[PDB]
């Protein structure tokens, strides 16, 4: 048990007390058993909690706060000229720890090393971030939408058709966070 | 310590043959003992009949054995297998599982895809 | 710059153990004022049957 | 119990048992592997079988010794239960 | 909002600048050589005491393994718990390791802590599929469950274990997980039948199969052989030249 | 009244009490080891071992005399001697006697130390203690009976056992001189093992180990040599 | 008692009158509600901190370009290899000793073939073996490599400059005072 060494100064405790040295006066002991005395404080306590403020906000009107750092839905970006960021190194799909990305690339037509199939089951997905945390152009992102439930588990097999429409919706916050977020990568 | 539990049966080695082939009658004499009662507990609808024909299989699957270690490994598994039937730990869909219910030619397996 | 401390570090904050014995719930006061209610409601009682026993006598 | 009475079941059983070589074999005093043609396991069902008809138990220790049909009965009047 | 009054603003203070950051190189492993000396001795001392079952004992950086035969099991454990100066009163955990190449495939690595002494201690001993280990249980009412884990997960027998049962896989489940040729999806998978009105177990497919990239490794080895630490009390002398 | 330790107070660590008799516990303790180490041959290092650990420890004991040992040693040695048989484990058991509800005392021998264990009847309340702490056997066996059943009941148990207030050809042993627990703390300051109730189960353990070491001969030449390749990991070539 | 003021306490305040009624009423007028302040919390949001402001941190001598090699910095591949001692060369370490205390002298040539007989005789015999031989005062040398007792299991602290047992002590402020069965430890 205790340090091998010399035993801790005090460690072995005073010898217990008798009951007629406990130095407590019997009207305060009695008082105290008969009154209920230490739960009464604790009714009290909860009669001033009942005048605070309470912390509930109204949502979905409210919202509670997020950083530029969460991590919310899959997007697929594109440059201000509107090509695709995506240029198919394959890194994101090699990093994942739950091989929720599958992807196929080719030459495009224009001979650009474009991606064929995009796919992010969001089923298998755990939320991490290191697929954008790998990307060398900043194009697969995480962003600030948590409310995108579904009815069916097909409506979350995402594909590049489904990636791109969300980056060319959230366009606008998936650039004001990596503004504010990329310093510190 | 803790308490071991109803069927709780301290692992030991087999000293001798003789030892190893009394332990394996005793542990299939237990199983065909409690085939009546598997049935009621798991509201089998089969008679008891099947469950001791597929007692005695699992058992005949063991026969060719000649070696104590490989035995005890075996004697080990089925006192652990009985001790969770007899406590009702699985349930019926692992007791069904348990329960049956490859192409028997070249020819057969061929004109089907393999199998 | 990095996310640092202010010059001269933050000042302390309560960490120690702080439930102070509040008067209101002494043992003492609440028997003594337990003990004047107690003995104020029997004198009100001695002298609400005592009138009734006189009403009931009227009644009789 | 009567022991003409706990041997006419006897042979009822074991005739009924599927796979015995023949049924005419079964005497008072016949060996289930040398004379019925039982193996280890068979015979550890057949005192199972015999266990459940008389609605008695039969321990480890006796129920070894029990590999011929005198045996099973000299134990049946043994025990006390019918 | 009502501020208090002797609450100010925190992110509105100055910080004084900080610029040119000086940083020392540490190799963390040169803390550990003013007790290597005495990992060796008292890893040495252990070899004397018990040579009948201890074969070898190796020091890393602060942690002093314990080589041993499996017939030694409960006497260097006994050993370990009761002598004055070893008195490792905890088994911090007990796993095993599968290494195939090795014809005993399991290694049974026992972890032991003496807070009297605030020292650590590792034992490892081997077993196969068949080769059964002496259980500790007798000795530490901690490793039943450690022992059952073993047993579950790799299939390592431990006589005198009492109440030696699965704990971590499915009731009916069959086979050992953390065996290497274990495959990681394993042979089986489970869904409810509408036909049968109840759980049953199939043969398993996969909609998209497991994807390893282990053919990725590096071609070219990256980490070298390292440096030898032992300490020279611990190494054989040199034959001093004429 | 804080002059001596209280025994069976708790010390801080659950389930571990005040010892009644630290210092006289030690040394049958350390004295009881020294004695079971002599079925080890010499060359043993785990002899050596223990053999030096425990004697270091034990000088250490000794160098701690509680008050008036010397006037008690002296007393109870004219105890022991002139009234050997009451105190004899050959003749009174192991365990004292077999009146529990008495003081009882045997005495052992250890490396030729000698020693006197003492049972004191346990301190229970008045109005719970049922005829003086008597074992209770239960009703004596009436009726038809037959002999082997008499025997069986502990009839040869009248001629034997001994009313407690029967205390004539006895003496009653008084033990030993116990530690202020001043010392008892300038003790566990030399022996450095914590308190002095967490050095006796240490040696208690050191004690039980002896008798696997000497079972399985741990001294004698490794049982299997490791095979090839059992140690092998995963280490490149230096 | 130890209870800092609720003006320090960075939480929405009560104010006028409804700050002497709860005053009049709570059990204790410095503790805090919890509800934090709006101009202070989060005040600007991360979302709003400027770029430009951050400085990713170099540190001298590892982000220099011009005082590092990466080789004396890999302390990753300079990595300690684990120190093996088997029987076969525990025996050789009690037959002659080690560079640091050798038992005779192993002068030029003939000390080598004495060397080799040292590892060789542990190979052949144990240590069991070797102190069957050589008796018990061979044993007791072995309680001479640590000074007559058998050594101490080295600790895991150095907090003290040394590697050894941490000395735990009683706190000197006891926050369940004597009277609640937890006490302080430092
Ligand atoms: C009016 C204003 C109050 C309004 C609100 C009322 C409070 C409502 C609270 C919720 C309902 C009450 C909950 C009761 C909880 C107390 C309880 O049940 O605990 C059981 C406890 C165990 O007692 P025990 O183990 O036997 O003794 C040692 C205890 N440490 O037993 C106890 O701790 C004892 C509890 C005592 C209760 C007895 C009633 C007290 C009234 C005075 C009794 C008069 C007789 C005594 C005369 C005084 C003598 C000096
Ligand atoms: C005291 O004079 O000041 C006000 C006091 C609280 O203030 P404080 O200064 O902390 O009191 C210290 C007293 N030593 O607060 C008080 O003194 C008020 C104490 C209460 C007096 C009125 C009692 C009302 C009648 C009691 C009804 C029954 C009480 C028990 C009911 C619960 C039983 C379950
Ligand atoms: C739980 C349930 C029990 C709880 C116990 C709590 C206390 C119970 C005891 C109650 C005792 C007090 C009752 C009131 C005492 C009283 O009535 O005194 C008044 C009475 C005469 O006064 P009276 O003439 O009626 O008033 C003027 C009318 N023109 O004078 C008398 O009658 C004689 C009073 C002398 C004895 C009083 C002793 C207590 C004080
Ligand atoms: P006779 O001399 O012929 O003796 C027959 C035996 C079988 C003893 C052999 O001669 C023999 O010695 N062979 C080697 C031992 C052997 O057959 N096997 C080892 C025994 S363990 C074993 O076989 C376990 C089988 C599986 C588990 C028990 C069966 C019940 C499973 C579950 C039933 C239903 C649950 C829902
Ligand atoms: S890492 Fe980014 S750029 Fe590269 S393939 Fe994946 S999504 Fe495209
Ligand atoms: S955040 Fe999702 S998609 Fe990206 S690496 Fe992690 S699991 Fe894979």
């Amino acid at each position: 048990a205790t340090p091998a060494g010399p035993p801790p100064k005090n460690f072995r405790l005073p010898p217990p007390k008798n009951w007629d040295e406990e130095s407590e006066s019997t009207i305060d002991k009695v008082g105290k058993y008969f009154l209920m005395t230490e739960m009464l404080r604790g009714m009290y306590v909860l009669l001033e909690q009942f005048f605070r403020p309470p912390y509930t906000i109204y949502y979905p009107f409210e919202k509670g706060p997020i950083s530029p750092r969460f991590r919310g839905e899959h997007a697929l970006r594109r440059y201000p000229s509107g090509e695709e960021r995506c240029i198919a190194c394959k890194l994101c799909e090699a990093v994942c720890p739950a091989q929720a990305i599958t992807i196929e690339a080719e030459e495009r037509a224009d001979g650009s090393r474009r991606t064929t199939r995009y796919d992010i089951d969001m089923t298998k997905c755990i939320y991490c971030g290191f697929c954008q945390e790998s990307c060398p152009v900043d194009a697969i992102v995480e962003s600030p939408n948590a409310e995108y439930a579904t009815e069916t588990r097909e409506e979350l097999l995402y594909n590049k058709e489904k990636l791109l429409a969300n980056g060319d919706k959230w366009e606008p916050e998936l650039a004001a966070a990596i503004r504010a977020d990329a310093p510190y990568r | 310590a803790v308490q071991p539990t109803k069927f709780a049966v301290t692992v030991r080695q087999s000293r001798n043959w003789a030892d190893a082939k009394q332990r394996v009658i005793a542990a299939y004499r237990a199983w065909i003992r409690a085939a009546p009662e598997i049935q009621t507990m798991y509201s089998i609808p089969f008679p008891v009949s099947h469950i001791r024909t597929r007692i005695r299989q699992e058992f005949e699957r063991h026969r060719y054995v000649n070696k104590l270690n490989v035995v005890d490994v075996l004697l080990q598994q089925s006192n652990a297998d009985f001790q969770e039937t007899m406590n009702f730990w699985r349930q019926q869909s692992h007791v069904m599982a348990f329960f049956k219910e490859l192409p028997s030619n070249f020819i057969t397996g061929f004109l089907e895809g393999r199998n | 710059p990095q996310d640092m401390p202010p010059p001269g570090g933050y000042e302390a904050v309560q960490y120690k153990r702080n439930l102070p014995s509040r008067g209101l719930f002494r043992p003492r006061p609440l028997l003594a004022g337990a003990a004047v209610l107690m003995l104020y409601g029997w004198y009100k009682l001695v002298k609400g049957i005592r009138e009734q026993n006189e009403l009931a006598r009227e009644k009789m | 119990l009567q022991k003409v009475e706990v041997y006419e079941r006897i042979k009822s059983l074991l005739a009924g048992f599927d796979k015995v070589n023949d049924p005419n074999n079964i005497t008072e005093t016949a060996h289930f592997a040398n004379d019925l043609g039982l193996d280890s396991l068979d015979t550890v069902e057949v005192v199972m079988a015999i266990e459940e008809e008389f609605s008695i138990e039969i321990p480890d220790k006796d129920a070894d010794q029990i590999h011929s049909v005198d045996k099973a009965i000299e134990y049946i009047l043994r025990q006390p239960d019918a | 909002v009502a501020l208090p009054k002797d609450a100010p603003n925190p992110r509105a203070i100055p910080r004084e600048p900080v610029g040119e950051i000086k940083q020392a190189l540490v190799n963390p492993a040169d803390k550990y050589q003013s007790k290597a000396d005495n990992l060796h001795k008292y890893g040495a001392w252990l070899m004397s005491c018990l040579p009948k079952y201890i074969q070898q004992f190796s020091v890393w950086k602060d942690e002093l393994t314990i080589y041993i035969c499996p017939t030694g099991v409960i006497p260097v454990f006994s050993f370990l718990k009761y002598n004055t100066n070893a008195e490792f009163t905890q088994v911090s955990d007990i796993t095993a390791v599968d290494f195939p190449t090795r014809e005993m495939r399991f290694e049974i690595v026992y972890n032991l802590l003496s807070v009297r002494h605030n020292a650590r201690i590792r034992v490892k001993t081997y077993a196969d599929e068949v080769t059964p280990v002496p259980s500790i249980t007798s000795l530490y009412m901690g490793a039943n469950w450690y022992e059952r884990e073993v047993y579950d997960m790799f299939g390592v027998l431990f006589v005198g274990h009492p109440d030696l049962r699965r704990i971590m896989t499915d009731y009916g489940f069959e086979g050992h997980p953390l065996r290497k040729d274990f495959p990681l999806t394993g042979y089986t998978e489970i869904r409810y039948d509408e036909e049968k009105k109840r759980i049953v177990v199939e043969p398993l497919e996969l909609t998209q199969a497991f994807r390893n990239f282990e053919g990725g490794s590096s071609a070219w080895d990256q980490v070298g052989p390292g440096i030898d630490r032992t300490p020279d009390t611990f190494k054989l002398p040199t034959p001093k030249p004429e | 009244k804080g002059k001596f330790l209280v025994p069976g107070a708790p010390t801080g660590l659950t389930g571990l009490g005040t010892h009644p008799s630290p210092r006289s516990a030690l040394l049958y303790l350390y004295h009881s080891t020294l004695e079971k180490l002599k079925q080890i041959p010499e060359h043993s290092v785990y002899r050596q071992s223990v053999e030096a650990v425990t004697r270091h420890r034990l000088a250490l004991v000794e160098s701690v005399v509680p008050e008036g040992y010397d006037a008690w040693v002296e007393r109870a040695k004219k105890l022991l001697e002139e009234h050997a048989d009451q105190f004899d484990p050959t003749k009174v058991g192991p365990e004292g006697g077999e009146e529990v509800q008495g003081a009882r005392a045997v005495k052992v021998e250890r490396d030729g130390r000698v020693f006197v264990v003492s049972r004191l009847p346990k301190e229970e309340d008045e109005r719970v203690l049922e005829w003086d702490g008597e074992v209770d056997e239960g009703p004596e066996l009436e009726g038809s009976r037959t002999l082997e059943e008499k025997i069986e009941g502990g009839l040869e148990k009248i001629f034997t056992r001994r009313d407690v207030k029967d205390t004539v050809g006895r003496v009653e042993w008084e033990p030993e001189p116990q530690l202020t627990a001043e010392q008892v703390a300038e003790l566990e300051n030399k022996i450095g093992a914590g308190l002095i109730e967490e050095v006796i189960q240490v040696a208690e353990g050191e004690l039980k180990l002896v008798d696997t070491m000497v079972k399985a001969r741990v001294w004698e030449p490794l049982e299997e040599q490791p095979r090839p390749g059992q140690w092998e990991y995963f280490e490149r070539k230096p | 008692s130890n209870a800092v003021s609720i003006t320090k306490k960075y939480t929405v305040q009560s104010t006028g009158i409804w700050e002497r009624i709860r005053r009049a009423l709570v059990i204790d007028p410095n503790r805090s509600n919890g509800v934090p302040l709006n101009p202070y919390n989060r005040n600007p949001s991360p979302g709003d901190n400027p770029p430009l402001e951050y400085t990713d941190p170099v540190t001298i001598p590892a982000g220099d370009i011009a005082d590092n090699p990466y080789w004396k910095r890999d302390f990753r591949r300079n990595y300690p290899r684990p120190s093996v001692i088997a029987q076969a060369q525990q025996v050789a370490l009690l037959s002659v000793g080690s560079a640091a205390q050798p038992r005779v002298e192993l002068i030029g040539e003939e000390g080598t073939k004495a060397l080799v007989a040292a590892e060789e005789e542990g190979k052949e015999k144990g240590v069991a073996k070797y102190l069957e031989e050589k008796g018990a005062e061979e044993a007791k040398r072995v309680l001479a490599l640590t000074g007559g007792l058998p050594p101490t299991p080295s600790g895991q602290t150095m907090v003290t400059g040394q590697w050894d047992v941490h000395k735990y002590g009683l706190a000197e402020e006891q926050s369940y005072g004597g009277s609640y069965p937890c006490r302080s430890f430092v």
